[PDB]
């Protein structure tokens, strides 16, 4: 159980980043996974989740229509797409990890999280 | 970690086998044997009392 | 559904049983659970589905509730306490973080 990222720092406003997250030591196929951030003082909004199988992907409004978020699980990795940004995604990124071993055919409630990653600040 | 000092070729590996090597016909039967879980403290031990 | 958390900030000497609650705004019935957020670092989940804690946590730590209304409390407070106590309710897939609560030394 080991969570990092990539991608970090600063990017303009309204520009495009291609975040990352990589995870290992666990059986990745089956758990569910999600996007929050700690933006400075406030709360852990919740950016995306994603099923195991990667059929059902979710969004906030806040998140609808900007961001691309991606698994790949043969190489245990979590791919993000940043468009369209705006000055209060100042944040941290935690990539969050589900602790409910869902069967890859099967689609359903994720929500407990167990592990997070190492905090990726990103500022624009 | 918490390997004594490896002699010849070693790694940092995360293994999956311990094995102890005991003398000549010896016999454990004046001590026990520690684990640790993620789900507490497991102990083996052996009496006759 | 949105959260309310109280107390939202606090500062207590180094071994008060603190008491900490939630609200949902919506009968969740079990479906809550509390975080430890260190300032600076990752959190980590405290208890889960309202009464039973996660196998790396004290009994330390406790709470309940079914309802909208819920808890999450200590029996005694130590140095390490440093942090912020997040619920998050898993009813909607649409879910909301809480309100946050922090705790100081005295
Ligand atoms: C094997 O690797 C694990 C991580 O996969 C190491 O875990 C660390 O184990 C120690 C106890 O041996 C933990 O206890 C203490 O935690 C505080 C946390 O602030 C730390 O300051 C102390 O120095 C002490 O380590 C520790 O939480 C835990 N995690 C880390 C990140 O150190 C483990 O030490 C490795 N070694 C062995 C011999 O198993
Ligand atoms: C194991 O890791 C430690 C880290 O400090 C390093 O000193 C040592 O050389 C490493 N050995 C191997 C075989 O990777
Ligand atoms: C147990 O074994 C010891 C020798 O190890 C023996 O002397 C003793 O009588 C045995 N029985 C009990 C009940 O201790």
């Amino acid at each position: 159980v080991q969570l990092v990222e990539s991608g970090g720092g600063l990017v303009q406003p309204g520009g495009s980043l291609r975040l990352s997250c990589a995870a290992s030591g666990f059986t990745f196929s089956s758990y569910a996974m999600s996007w929050v951030r700690q933006a400075p003082g406030k709360g852990l909004e919740w950016v995306s989740a994603i099923i195991g199988s990667g059929s059902n992907t979710y969004y906030a409004d806040s998140v609808k229509g900007r961001f691309t978020i991606s698994r790949d699980n043969a190489k245990n990795t979590l791919y993000l797409q940043m468009n369209s940004l705006r000055a209060e995604d100042t944040a941290v990124y935690y990539c969050a990890k589900d602790t409910t071993p869902r069967p890859l055919y099967s689609s359903g409630w994720y929500g407990s999280f167990d592990y997070w990653g190492q905090g990726t600040p990103v500022s624009v | 970690t918490g390997r004594g000092a490896c002699k010849g070729f070693y790694s940092n590996a995360s293994s999956d086998v311990i094995r102890y090597n005991i003398n000549f016909e010896e016999n454990l039967r004046r001590g026990t044997i520690l684990f640790k879980t993620s789900y507490g403290a497991v102990v083996f031990y052996c009496t006759n009392n | 559904i949105q959260m309310t958390q109280s107390p939202s900030s606090l500062s207590a000497s180094v071994g008060d049983r603190v008491t900490i609650t939630c609200q949902a705004s919506q009968d969740i019935t079990t479906y809550l659970n509390w975080y430890q957020q260190k300032p600076g670092k990752a959190p980590k989940l405290l208890i889960y589905d309202a009464s039973n804690l996660e196998t790396g946590v004290p009994s330390r730590f406790s709470g309940s509730g079914s309802g909208t209304d819920f808890t999450l409390t200590i029996s005694s407070l130590q140095p390490e306490d440093i942090a912020t106590y997040y619920c998050q309710q898993y009813d909607n897939l649409f879910l909301t973080f809480g309100g946050g609560t922090k705790v100081e030394i005295k």
